[PDB]
């Protein structure tokens, strides 16, 4: 096969959760590879939020570029993020009358919660070994007039569903040392 | 062929299983080649890395020749686009 | 929640009216909500749990902007299961 | 105010042990709690405990009676 | 304010857009306002 | 004539081909005539 699009950029659909939560940063993770599936060196990718380039983020030597769109005060609905690989030195000899540079778009939705509070889990893209307790991470925003001012302590309840049996349930309490944000780790005990 | 195993039990409904039994034919030669499977336009050297082996693991002296080419565009001709491209520029090399 | 033709679904919440002017701090506001959003009732009913909590979890929906959209079903799962599990690639039986 | 949370999966598997989690919170006085899987005739006894201080996030095993045909059941 | 063909009126304030979805506590709101209301500007500009 | 080939007329050795469309009983209004050179042996390598 004689190929023409030297550079390709893709959205690894393991991370990049489809619902965005106000005040919690929205992660964009992009894979950049050329020709026969090889990683690229330092390259810049443009993250256009709606119609304006804001990101201009460089890669991390393995085509794993990670950018954090700030989501606070986003009350839109559709919020179509697009990533493009713009460099006027590549060789992109397109064939089927498409765009003139590698491009990929993701279309997300908005998470609702009336008092204003959001819980996000930073998922895992690798299998977990048996017999090793693991520490999947959870981010949280807990706005004012929610749980109640004056109390710097919040408890999150924890549930794991293996096949159809609720197994390895837990409770994790956190002290709101800072104002409203942070991240706490679950001691998930993966067992056979 | 592909034999099929069927099993009926007092609890299960069908324990189907498959075979892939093939004729025990041993061609005296086997050539191993790993094509790049994708070549970019701005490349000048296409490398082929060919080997060949008997059934019982023996080198094979002989002549190995490779011929590689293509067509150009094949628009259609006549009331379409009469004269077009070439016969495809076909190159050829041979080695020992 | 649909298991063997059984809905198990509680009825939809009552639909608010789209013309009741409500005051916030500044201007005069009418209510509205899009058809497709995300909430706790849809991060459940996908894992398959059943909650009975009194606390508000489900999104509020205003009239004229209901779910509609018939049956919005995409690829929905990125499944890697299948059958056949073989191309031509005849690696004939080449060993004793 | 009292806030409660039931968690049991929507499709129980007949003949195998399952679990049920309950998350009572907010109450102050000691309380009496009951979780029942209302079968066709028989009642199940998932929880029948006296509730003692708040923050009662407890979860127990229960054994579903065997059934030959998928059936709807209620949990009270 | 119109005295002898002289407006003396300050220019109208900028017009907001009718589609900016804003959050209050519950549902999702669009902005609107009636043509005829009453405020301090019409409680004055009548006394003069 | 409109969508149907009716004439299929040959030339007269110097490219002056003359055909006579019969017009009796035409109560149309627009009547757009088109002529084409159809022979699947020539070369028309169009560009635009
Ligand atoms: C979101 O709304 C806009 C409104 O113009 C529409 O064009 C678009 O298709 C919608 N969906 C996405 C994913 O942007
Ligand atoms: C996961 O990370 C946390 C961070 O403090 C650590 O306490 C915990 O031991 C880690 N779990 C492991 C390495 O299994
Ligand atoms: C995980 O659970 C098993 C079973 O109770 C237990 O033996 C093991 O110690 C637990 N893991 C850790 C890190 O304690
Ligand atoms: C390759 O094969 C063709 C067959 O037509 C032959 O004409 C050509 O001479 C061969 N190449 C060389 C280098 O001889
Ligand atoms: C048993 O179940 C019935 C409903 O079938 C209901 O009265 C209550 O949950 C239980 N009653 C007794 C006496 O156990
Ligand atoms: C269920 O919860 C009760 C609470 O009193 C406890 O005594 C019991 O050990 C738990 N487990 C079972 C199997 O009953």
């Amino acid at each position: 096969m004689i190929t023409s699009q030297l550079a390709t950029l893709i959205f690894d659909y393991d991370a990049l959760k489809e619902f965005y939560k106000r005040g919690i940063p929205y992660l964009v993770k992009v894979i950049l590879t050329d020709a026969n599936d090889n990683p690229m060196a330092n390259e810049q990718v443009e993250v256009e939020l709606a119609g304006k380039t804001i990101g201009a983020v460089l890669t991390d030597k393995e085509g794993r570029a990670e950018y954090a769109i700030d989501t606070s005060s986003f009350v839109q609905e559709n919020f179509t993020v697009v990533v493009s690989y713009e460099n006027p030195h590549q060789c992109y000899y397109t064939e089927w009358e498409g765009p003139d540079f590698p491009t990929a778009q993701h279309f997300v939705m908005r998470f609702y919660s009336e008092t204003g509070s959001f819980l996000d889990i930073q998922g895992s893209s690798v299998e977990l070994n048996c017999g090793q307790v693991h520490n999947i991470s959870v981010r949280y925003i807990l706005s004012l007039d929610g749980m109640g001012e004056g109390a710097t302590t919040a408890t999150f309840y924890y549930l794991a569903m293996s096949r159809a049996k609720i197994v390895q349930h837990g409770q994790r309490d956190v002290h709101l040392n800072q104002s409203k944000s942070g991240l706490f780790n679950i001691g998930l005990n993966v067992t056979s | 062929g592909s034999y099929t195993i069927t099993a009926e039990g007092e609890s299960c409904e069908s324990a189907r299983q498959g075979f892939t039994v093939d004729e025990y034919i041993l061609p005296r030669f086997s050539v191993i080649v790993d094509p790049p499977n994708t070549i970019s336009i701005l490349d000048d050297i296409l490398t082929l890395n060919v080997s060949a082996i008997y059934t019982y693991g023996q080198p094979v002296p002989g002549s190995v020749t490779i011929k590689c080419c293509r067509e150009a565009s094949s628009y259609y001709g006549r009331k379409g686009n009469c004269f077009k491209g070439n016969r495809g520029i076909c190159t050829n090399i041979t080695g020992e | 929640y649909n298991y063997g033709g059984f809905n198990l679904e509680e009825p939809e919440p009552p639909c608010e009216d789209p013309n009741t002017v409500i005051f916030c701090k500044g201007r005069y506001y009418l209510p509205v909500s899009s058809s497709t959003e995300g909430d706790t009732y849809q991060n459940l009913r996908r894992v398959g749990l059943v909650l009975g909590t009194s606390s508000k979890i489900r999104k509020p929906v205003v009239c004229g902007m209901e779910a509609k959209f018939s049956v919005p079903r995409k690829s929905s799962g990125e499944s890697d299961f299948g059958s056949s599990l073989s191309n031509g690639h005849v690696e004939t039986l080449r060993k004793n | 105010k009292v806030q409660y949370a039931l968690t049991i999966p929507a499709l129980l598997k007949s003949g195998e042990t399952q679990r049920a989690c309950v998350n009572l919170i907010g109450y102050h006085q000691p309380l009496a709690l009951s979780v029942v899987l209302e079968h066709q005739r028989v009642n199940i006894s998932i929880f029948s405990e006296k509730v003692q201080p708040p923050h009662y996030f407890k979860c127990n095993k229960f054994m579903v009676p065997t059934v030959i045909t998928n059936a709807p059941d209620f949990v009270t």
